[PDB]
DNA sequence: CGGGCCCTCGATCCG
DNA sequence: CGGATCGAGGGCCCGATATC
């Protein structure tokens, strides 16, 4: 685990304030806006991440060891609304003017000292830095080409940073006559060729990431008991989980500080706090009142013990697509508890995939919990052309419903459509054809929720309106099939409709 | 507003019911266990359905029709009325096996007279009789034609429960498979069975034979309520494809996790009253100092990373996303392969049926169902039960069966809901790759522990462990304990009844088959705990 | 153990993905 | 007067 | 070692509803 550290290093030389492509923002403006976009995305994806903003080549120097021409605007710290507000003072042409006024520009710098200050910035962090990363925004392909000493010292310090564990990524911006990596940045960066335009990576950085993504959390570590004597240890992971609106925090009208809630249970007759031993649970059916202790109410609840109990192997064809009860889980071995689990798990996955059969188990997640029948469907590993794990290898824990969970159906008379009507519905489907992606849609409630909090935080009167992706493109659909729509409607519905 | 029904349980209590086959609980105890299971559900679920109990072959006659020498050894223990704890207490211990034997058809006639007289004035929506016998007793074929005629004219459905199933070694009640002695059936039982078959076919056609169960299988199913189960509540909408094209639909929850109906009210251990206990919410500062914070001065706030921004509920309702409220709107169509079962979300499955008493909408929907079926495609739709509900995006796939035709909606995930983690590869884990002997050992394990058998020669695989048919043990276990405390307050809670363990464990043949391969994989697969 | 962020970009160990989709139509 | 939804707390485990 | 999550509580709408 860890809190991630990210340092944004921005060049402030004369070349950075001149825009190349006409009617286009200056490389500096591009950087400032990109940084702001990352900050906002981070206040959504991971708030504990620590960010920092350092400028170089400025006349005014503000830094730990008072290195000339290094202005550390923001130290390594969590993202905040005021930090984004401070960067907004440099956004645009007027913000550029504000920058030149607060601090100078185009001053002689020394990349060696710049990377030392950045490294010294990681030095001052106490919490676990899981990732150390520096993103250098510059449009100078060969800065110390004239100064040989500064260039070699910078190459040496870049090596020292990689040997420390710091990642160095270049965000090359538009340069007259192209940007050359071979001249400089080729050896310093942690691993193309001429790249005259701003690094494509900018489109991704600039694009806002309104996602509440969370560090991998094994939901539970259970025992998969093949038999009384054969027990392997597995980790249950929830690969899909409905992301919900964060709960509000109860504050105070003046101080605006959080208020802790303590929900206390006490007597009416006496007024004092009642002990849990003095309380009992009751259920009244008509006239009879059944009294059970809290322990008894849980004892009837015990049933099976916590863990996975292998029932057998059911062929996948028997598992029906319409028998979904609650969202599926992912089973992966846990070598950390029982050594040799992964080997048996691998053998089981391979032979289950070969035989096209799922492992039926009796799932009991915690103590004093009734069991449920689950089917571990063998999931094979899938890697794309980029060698990225698109589907991890293991078992999908598919929850199967009990007789109680299958609801009775209202018997309707079977009325089958004529082949002309179905072939015609085939034409509508063929025309409304589209490509489905699992990540095709974003939750509009959440998207609006976080757009509202961002706009209120930036004191922007206008709230940022997320376009609802879940609504169908009605007009486009009418354009694609207008006549066909009137034709079927004519074929099935008579004019004397209800 | 509720589905009512007159149920009469006709139990054979004859001496032969007390006659027990070694290892197996006597049909009397088996039938008692099944009846108690039924009454328990109707009692604790408080269904407004009336239940009567007739016992045949008991010593003597409670003269329900015994006008003479007729219908002897038949006692109407309970007349049609709402079941209570006194009835459960009587079944549990008061009712004892009798020494005489009666004609099961005569008892059926007594039950029919109960229904005929106690249902006056369309009080009940459904009428049902459940016969519990062993067929070992001799019987007369004299009024069978009249019995069938009176059953049809009164619209009463039947259900038979025998100690054996329609089709040796040890036997465990509620278990899957060997749940009745293969040998041990008498010619008298065979003759009675042939009459039972004919009667069930005469009432419900060829599929009537599916309504003849064995006590064991009856315990691991909800078939006993099948006829009195209340139909699921459906709600209407419109499937809106685009503009101008629409379809009047009515969807209901096909799958929905059945949870505890009754809630545990907290009462005092001495007085046993809700009034004496009260929960008050107190506000204290989050800060180290917990001075009381005024309930009125509390303002609503939300966190924006480090900053805490005060956002009152009033401004929230105004600034929040206003849903268009349109339900089941179709977004588009994609191939079946694009929608993977692993991405299914929610806690329900909806079956989108055609609006009742609407032919044009029934055909309009049938056309889409068959078009998606023939093209092997599905429909990505937008769904919301109301404008207040958060909008959902899900899959709508065709579902055509011999009797019914419908679309099946299952909610799919949003980008925020999806979680991407990286797991270590195992295909090429040099450290965990298994040997050929290990793989052929797992091969023997899967072959030995297979839960499916293919009936006939090439027919469809017959499942030996249908879990979707087994009832959630939570309910019958709760009813067992609740009744035990109501009747035996002095005694502590009883243990889990063995038949519940028998119905939850796989068929004995699978457990026995797995013995050998499990022992080979134990030695082949080394296991050690990490400490 | 194995801990490659790969194409995770800003969030290491978390695959980065395109936000759009739903209106890309093939012309049958 | 019930039915579906959704949120808020409370208890259980992992990081 | 606090979050994240999930059972089982609570509170707002909406078709049947005895009601003028």
């Amino acid at each position: 685990s860890g809190r991630d550290s990210l340092i944004f290093l921005v060049d402030a030389s004369k070349a950075m304030f001149e825009s190349q492509s006409e009617d286009e923002l200056t490389p500096f403006d591009m950087s400032i806006q990109c940084i702001q976009s990352v900050y906002i995305s981070k206040i959504i994806s991971s708030d504990r991440d620590l960010l920092a903003v350092v400028f170089y080549g400025t006349e005014k120097d503000k830094n730990s060891v008072n290195f000339k021409n290094i202005y550390v605007l923001q130290e390594l710290d969590n993202p905040g609304a005021k930090r984004i507000l401070e960067l907004d003072q440099f956004k645009g042409q007027q913000g550029q003017k504000r920058f030149q006024d607060m601090m100078g520009h185009g001053s002689d710098y020394s990349l060696s000292e710049v990377l030392w200050v950045c490294a010294n910035l990681f030095s001052d962090v106490q919490f676990k830095m899981s990732h150390k990363r520096i993103m250098l925004f510059t449009n100078e392909d060969n800065p110390h080409g004239n100064d040989s000493a500064k260039a070699s010292r910078a190459r040496t310090k870049a090596g020292d940073l990689r040997d420390t564990g710091i990642f160095l990524d270049l965000m090359h911006l538009k340069k007259p006559g192209g940007f050359d990596i071979s001249l400089f940045y080729r050896d310093i960066i942690s691993i193309l060729r001429v790249h005259f335009e701003e690094s494509s990576k900018l489109e991704d950085l600039l694009r806002k990431v309104r996602a509440k993504e969370t560090r991998k959390r094994a939901l539970s570590r259970l025992k998969l008991k093949l038999n009384k004597d054969i027990v392997i240890s597995v980790g249950i992971y929830n690969l899909v989980q409905k992301a919900l609106k964060p709960p509000p925090i109860k504050l105070y009208r003046e101080t605006n500080e959080p208020v802790k809630t303590k929900t206390r249970t006490f007597n009416t007759s006496t007024g004092g706090l009642l002990l849990p031993s003095d309380t009992k649970r009751s259920q009244i059916y008509g006239s009879r009142q059944i009294i059970l202790e809290k322990e008894e109410t849980e004892e009837l609840k015990r049933f099976d013990d916590p863990g996975l109990m292998l029932m057998g192997f059911k062929p996948l064809v028997l598992l029906k697509k319409h028998h979904y009860l609650r969202p599926s889980l992912f089973v992966y071995p846990e070598e950390s508890l029982v050594i040799g689990s992964s080997t048996l798990f691998s053998a089981l996955l391979i032979k289950c995939l070969e035989k096209e059969v799922a492992a039926l188990c009796r799932y009991t997640p915690r103590r004093n919990i009734p069991p449920y029948f689950v089917a571990l469907v063998p999931q094979e590993e899938e890697l794309d052309d980029q060698k990225i794990q698109v589907t991890p290898p293991g078992f999908q824990l598919v929850f199967l419903p009990f007789a109680d969970d299958k609801r009775k159906m209202p018997f309707t008379e079977k009325i089958m459509a004529t082949p002309e009507q179905v072939g015609k519905m085939k034409a509508i489907v063929e025309k409304l054809r589209f490509t489905y992606r699992s990540d095709s849609f974003e939750n509009p409630v959440l998207q609006q929720h976080f757009r509202n909090l961002e706009a209120l935080a930036l004191d922007l009167m206008e709230p940022e309106q997320a376009v609802d992706l879940t609504l169908p493109k009605v007009e486009a659909m009418n354009k694609r099939l207008g006549s066909l729509v009137d034709e079927f409607k004519e074929l099935v519905y008579p004019p004397d409709y209800n | 507003s509720g589905n009512k029904a007159a149920v009469v349980l006709c139990m054979d209590v004859g001496f032969t019911m007390s006659n027990s086959i070694p290892g197996i609980e006597s049909p009397f105890e088996q039938a008692k266990k099944v009846i108690t299971m039924f009454v328990q559900r109707q009692v604790f679920a408080e269904n407004k359905d009336e239940i009567a109990l007739v016992l045949f072959g008991t010593d003597g006659t409670d003269n329900p029709l015994s006008g003479g020498d007729q219908y002897q050894n038949i006692t109407v223990h309970r007349h049609l009325m709402l079941p209570d704890f006194d009835l459960l207490e009587d079944i549990e211990s008061k009712i004892q096996p009798g020494s005489q034997q009666a004609d099961f058809l005569d008892a059926l006639i007594v039950s029919m007279d109960v229904i005929q007289h106690e249902t006056i004035g369309k009080k009940f929506e459904k009428r049902h009789i459940e016969i519990f016998t062993d067929l070992s007793s001799r019987f007369s074929k004299s009024q069978l034609d009249i019995i069938i005629h009176s059953l049809k004219k009164c619209d009463i459905s039947l259900q038979f429960f025998l100690p054996f199933s329609l089709g040796d070694g040890p036997f465990r009640l509620g278990g899957h498979g060997p749940s009745f002695p293969l040998k041990g059936i008498t010619e008298q039982q065979k003759e009675g069975l042939e009459i039972v078959k004919m009667v069930m076919i005469s009432l419900e056609g060829e599929d009537g034979l599916d309504e003849i169960y064995s006590f064991s299988e009856s315990l691991r199913k909800l078939c006993v309520f099948k006829k009195i189960e209340r139909h699921s509540i459906h709600w209407p909408c419109r499937l809106t494809i685009g503009s101008n094209l629409s379809i009047r639909i009515a969807a209901y929850k096909s799958i929905l996790q059945e949870r505890v109906k009754k809630t545990w009210t907290v009462v005092d251990a001495k007085t046993l009253k809700k009034e004496d206990i009260q929960k008050e919410t107190v506000y204290c500062l989050n800060d180290d100092d917990e001075t009381e914070v005024l309930k009125e001065d509390i303002i609503q706030g939300f966190r924006y990373g480090s900053d805490i921004v005060p956002f009152s509920k009033v401004d929230e309702e105004q600034m929040k996303y206003k849903s268009e409220g349109k339900c089941f709107s179709v977004l588009g169509f994609c191939k079946s392969s694009q929608v993977q079962r692993r991405f299914f979300m929610g806690n329900q499955v909806l079956k989108v049926f055609a609006a009742r008493d609407d032919e044009a909408a029934a055909v309009a929907l049938s056309s889409l169902i068959h078009a998606l079926d023939d093209l092997d495609m599905v429909a990505i739709v937008r769904y919301a039960y109301d404008k207040r509900a958060n909008p959902q995006v899900g899959v709508a796939f065709p579902h055509i069966k011999h009797n019914y035709e419908c679309l099946v909606y299952v909610q799919l995930p949003f980008m925020e809901d999806l979680r991407q983690y990286m797991f270590s590869s195992l295909k090429n884990s040099k450290k965990y790759a298994p040997t050929e002997a290990q793989l052929n050992a797992v091969d023997a394990l899967i072959d030995s522990m297979s839960l499916a058998k293919k009936d006939e020669k090439t027919d469809t695989l017959e499942d030996l462990f249908p879990t979707t048919k087994i009832p959630n043990p939570r309910f019958q276990r709760l009813f067992q304990c609740l009744l035990h405390r109501a009747l035996h307050p002095r005694e502590p809670l009883p243990p889990i009844q063995q038949h519940i363990w028998n119905m939850l464990n796989p068929p004995a043949e699978v457990t026995t088959k797995s013995q050998i391969p499990l022992s080979k994989i134990k030695t082949l697969f080394p296991l050690i705990e990490a400490k | 153990r194995r801990r490659c962020p790969g194409e995770s970009l800003i969030n290491p160990g978390f695959k980065s993905k395109k936000p759009a989709g739903g209106v890309d139509f093939d012309e049958t």
